């Protein structure tokens, strides 16, 4: 009975499990060191 | 006392970094109504604006400030500020599906970054580049076409090069993210075996961090490209550790798909005792989470198991949920399956009895 298989490994070759996608980088305007920090690891759609 | 440009700014930064874009926005709109001479401020402050719209999901005003803040670093000639908006610009560009400017913007910031001499700033955009052709080469649509192939190959190309760059930095972490995607982007390609290979480091790196997340995403990975490789023994072992590891972290939706897929790789071992056993532990929590289109998916999948293992009376029952499901979520494919599987179990019984 492979037709709901088939159905799983078609999709299962459509699916990843990615890593941040979108890379954002800021311009701090607070001068304290406290946060100096310009990595954003958004999530796209 | 209204107010001044920069204490409006100073707000909206804070509010943004505790989470609430949405008020965030609200005070760097105002500080810009407000305005100011300090250029290299009104940069940060479309930039942060660029980023928090993108953060809520407004694309095309993440847009506008990014362009903005592109065209304002270039004026006042910030190179460092303008490495940073041409990245930020392009993976705007990107989402909104337009690769080719999305492109030039992220090997802008290339060249500016090897300009400046700038390390991990020329990493950060290698990385960039690679995130947009992989998203080029998911926007099309069996011939596999070649222009799908040709972005996924850069993609590799880049995000070799990021990972080259940032294992000479020493920065672990960014080390992690680009085996990930290397290894997702060979998987649709269909180098299994290298994906494999980049997903294994992903996961020997999530450990290192204690990252939990990180290496559920590495063992389903793995797991899927061992499908592929016609290695479903291989493939159940990694199942079985991301439904640990889901199950660890609270997480039901991913423990069931966790369960649906061990329930159909134990059917290509053809092993459909334990094909029902993960099967039925995915339409418990399928029914718990009230997934009803994911309960269908569970009733044609124990229907064919129980055919498989000769228990007629069991697939009976579940061809039947499956044929009420299946039109209960309007689904006219499934309806007709699971009619055709009734009708036949219903013929093997009747048969089963001389004339």
């Amino acid at each position: 009975q492979v037709d709901s298989v088939q159905r799983w490994m078609e999709d299962l070759k459509l699916m990843t499990e990615c890593e941040c996608m979108c890379v954002l980088q800021a311009k701090p305007i607070s001068l304290e060191e406290d946060a100096q920090g310009d990595l954003i690891l958004a999530g796209g759609p | 006392m209204e107010a001044s440009c920069l204490e409006l700014a100073l707000e909206g930064e804070r509010l943004c970094k505790s989470g609430d874009c949405r008020a965030g926005v609200s005070f760097f709109e105002a500080a810009v109504q407000v305005g100011t001479e300090d250029l290299k401020t009104l940069s940060a402050i479309y930039s942060q604006l660029g980023n928090a719209y993108f953060y809520l999901h407004d694309y095309a005003k993440a847009l506008e400030y990014h362009h903005h803040d592109l065209t304002l670093a270039r004026t006042i000639g910030d190179q460092l500020g303008e490495a940073k908006a041409s990245g930020n610009l392009g993976n705007t560009l990107k989402v909104l599906g337009n690769f080719d400017e999305a492109i030039v913007c992220c090997q802008r910031h290339l060249d500016i970054s090897r300009e400046l001499n700038d390390k991990v700033g020329e990493a950060r955009a290698l990385y960039n580049l690679g995130n947009v052709y992989h998203a080029k080469g998911k926007s099309f649509g069996g011939e596999f076409p070649e222009e799908v192939r040709d972005a996924l190959q850069a993609a590799v190309d880049f995000y070799e090069e990021n990972l080259s760059l940032v294992t000479a930095l020493g920065d672990r972490a960014a080390q992690g993210r680009a085996f990930g995607n290397l290894g997702n982007t060979h998987y649709l390609l269909g180098n299994f075996r290298d994906a494999v290979i980049a997903h294994e480091q992903r996961l020997l790196i999530a450990k290192e961090f204690g990252d939990k997340a990180a290496e559920r995403r590495a063992y389903s990975n793995l797991g899927n490209a061992y499908i592929f490789l016609g290695e479903f023994e291989t493939a159940s072992e990694y199942y079985k550790k991301t439904l640990l590891l889901a199950r660890q972290l609270k997480d039901r939706a991913v423990e069931a798909q966790s369960c649906y897929s061990l329930g159909n790789t134990y059917t290509l071992l053809q092993d459909y005792e334990k094909a029902i056993d993960y099967h039925l532990k995915h339409l418990a929590i399928a029914q718990e989470l009230n997934d009803r289109i994911g309960e269908g998916r569970a009733c044609w999948s124990l229907g064919n198991a129980y055919t498989a293992l000769g228990n007629h009376d069991q697939a009976m029952h579940f061809a039947e949920k499956h044929l009420e499901i299946s039109r209960e979520v309007g689904d006219k494919s499934g309806e007709l399956t699971a009619r055709l599987n009734l009708s036949d179990l219903q013929m093997v019984l009747g048969l089963s009895y001389s004339t």
